[PDB]
């Protein structure tokens, strides 16, 4: 039942909160978002009415601190900030609630969509991908490049996704070239799961974060990361049964949530065709294959 | 990127490069079984790995034993090729290792890139050129050493014989590609043109007959004629 107050809304803007969005007018008496469910990460996001081509926002968890938004007229954006004075913050939220100048997080009781998209996403993992250690919240935008994209130019403002490269020495054991290239099980299970992520929950949490950044900001490097992590599982002959069952649920909710009109720029034809019809796991993603065939048969 | 008619002189510059052709690695005869089903019998094959500047040919013979108990042999053949090319580069002194390897078939790019990950500075390239290296097994001395092999073997040849004494690599490669194109289009006709006059022999240490400069011009004319005729009948043109 947490609140993110706004000092003010001086510029006309579309405000996203998770999968929801609403329009605020220039100098509209808007003072923030209340009734935000505890237990999940959340993302508050912005597109200015005067610049539709750019999208930015803040990943946060209300359990980690008291957060508010304030427009900076110098840097020209809505900034998240932490209020360390808990009494001052309670005093501010109470006043704005009493004067009813806040939007209510519009969750339908039946509706598990946000849990389903964020099941394995944890703030401590977000803060390792998005490095700005003096804040407890994480800024992402449309234009931020990944470490992978940078290697193929400012490291401070990059997305530190785990680098996946099917044609790398990390991916291919000397003397196992054909075996490891055609069946990525060793790369998935030994290198990535045992070696880097430690468990499938961390791997799924990064996959789910990558999708959400692709959807909410149009972040191209995030879309590449999401597809590479799906392709690594689908191109492995040996995957734990619980991982395939969970991946099918994860992708089902992602495909269900995607805007119908963005299917063309958010879904890679080659990867999905390979994953559903050619790959080792072509028969393992029943829920995903059914929603993809019924929602985007053109792509396939 | 891709090697084409536009960047053709690059083949004869001082950057070491090799062509790799995998056409003849996995070779079969198709036959009826007693029950009237169809089966294949593998025969010995070869990797054709050629330095187009020097004429040095690294003919790795692929013995049928390689295939015993293996599945998906047309797929394995590309990986075995990449393994053997990789083994060849590693066997050469650093100053003899190629800067680029050009694969005659795009299906060899991923297998060769993966086997050569240790060599990031060696460029793996496709070509738009339709090179007739599949006709290598029409050269009698190359066919002989492949079909007689009882075990894996590497045999070294100079596919230009002594031509570079008299002509440039550009001209030598043009003559090679014209002879192999003729052999590919009509092997019998091409072989008759090469071996009809018995006064012109093949030296023991050579692949092709010992033509004078004048005789090469006649031979080259006879090959172009053979190729155009066959084009006419193909396309009823
Ligand atoms: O190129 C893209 N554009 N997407 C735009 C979007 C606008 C609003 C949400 S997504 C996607 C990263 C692949």
């Amino acid at each position: 039942m947490n609140t993110v107050p706004f000092t003010s809304a001086p510029i006309e803007v579309t405000i996203g909160i998770d999968q929801y969005s609403f329009n605020v007018k220039e100098n509209q008496p808007f003072h923030g978002i209340k009734d935000i469910p505890i237990g999940h990460v959340h993302v508050i996001h912005f597109q200015h009415a005067d610049n539709s081509s750019m999208r930015y926002g803040y990943w946060f968890d209300c359990r980690m601190g008291n957060f508010y938004i304030q427009y900076d007229p110098k840097d020209g954006l809505y900034k998240m900030m932490e209020e360390r004075d808990g009494a001052k913050f309670e005093n501010i939220v109470h006043n704005f609630k009493e004067r009813q100048m806040m939007v209510s997080y519009p969750k339908i009781d039946e509706d598990d969509t946000w849990y389903n998209l964020t099941e394995f996403v944890q703030m401590d993992k977000i803060r390792k991908i998005v490095r700005k250690d003096e804040n407890q919240f994480s800024y992402v935008d449309s234009s931020m490049t990944t470490v992978q994209e940078n290697e193929l130019s400012d490291p401070a403002h990059s997305l530190n996704y785990t680098v996946i490269n099917f044609k790398s020495r990390e991916a291919i054991r000397p003397g196992h070239e054909m075996e490891d290239f055609l069946d990525k099980s060793y790369y998935l299970n030994t290198v990535m799961l045992q070696g880097i992520f430690k468990n499938s929950s961390n791997y799924f949490g990064e996959l789910q974060f990558a999708f959400l950044n692709a959807m909410f900001f149009g972040n191209y490097g995030s879309s590449l990361q999401w597809h590479a992590m799906i392709e690594l599982i689908c191109s492995s002959a040996t995957v734990p049964k619980h991982m395939l069952d969970k991946l099918d649920e994860i992708l089902y909710y992602q495909i269900k949530t995607l805007p119908e009109q963005y299917s063309d720029i958010l879904l890679n034809e080659r990867v999905w065709n390979i994953c559903l019809y050619s790959s080792f796991q072509k028969n393992s993603l029943h829920n995903t294959e059914k929603i993809m065939e019924n929602k985007y048969p053109e792509l396939l | 990127g891709a090697m084409n008619s536009s960047n053709y002189a690059e083949l004869f510059n001082n950057d070491i490069k090799l062509f790799v052709d995998d056409t003849n690695v996995y070779r079969v005869t198709v036959h009826k079984t007693f029950e009237g089903n169809v089966a294949t019998k593998a025969i010995n094959g070869c990797i054709f790995t050629l330095n187009p500047k020097t004429g040095h040919l690294f003919l790795k013979i692929i013995h049928t034993s390689v295939w015993a108990g293996q599945k998906r042999l047309s797929q394995l053949a590309k990986w075995k090729t990449a393994e053997e090319v990789s083994a060849l580069v590693r066997s050469l002194p650093k100053e003899e290792q190629p800067k680029q390897i050009i694969v005659t078939r795009k299906a060899m790019l991923d297998p060769l890139e993966v086997h050569m990950l240790d060599f990031p500075n060696i460029a793996i390239r496709p070509t738009e050129l339709r090179l007739p290296f599949s006709a290598a097994m029409s050269i009698d001395k190359l066919s002989d050493v492949v079909m007689k092999a009882t075990e894996p073997q590497m045999v070294l040849f100079n596919i230009y014989d002594d031509w570079l004494d008299r002509i440039s690599s550009y001209t030598a490669f043009s003559r090679l590609t014209l002879l192999l194109r003729a052999l590919k289009t009509n092997e019998e006709s091409a072989k008759m043109i090469l071996l009809s006059d018995p006064t012109i022999t093949i030296k023991s240490y050579h692949l092709w007959p010992s033509f004078t400069d004048e005789q090469w011009i006649t031979i080259e004319s006879q090959m172009r004629d053979l190729i155009l005729t066959e084009y006419g009948r193909k396309y009823n043109v």
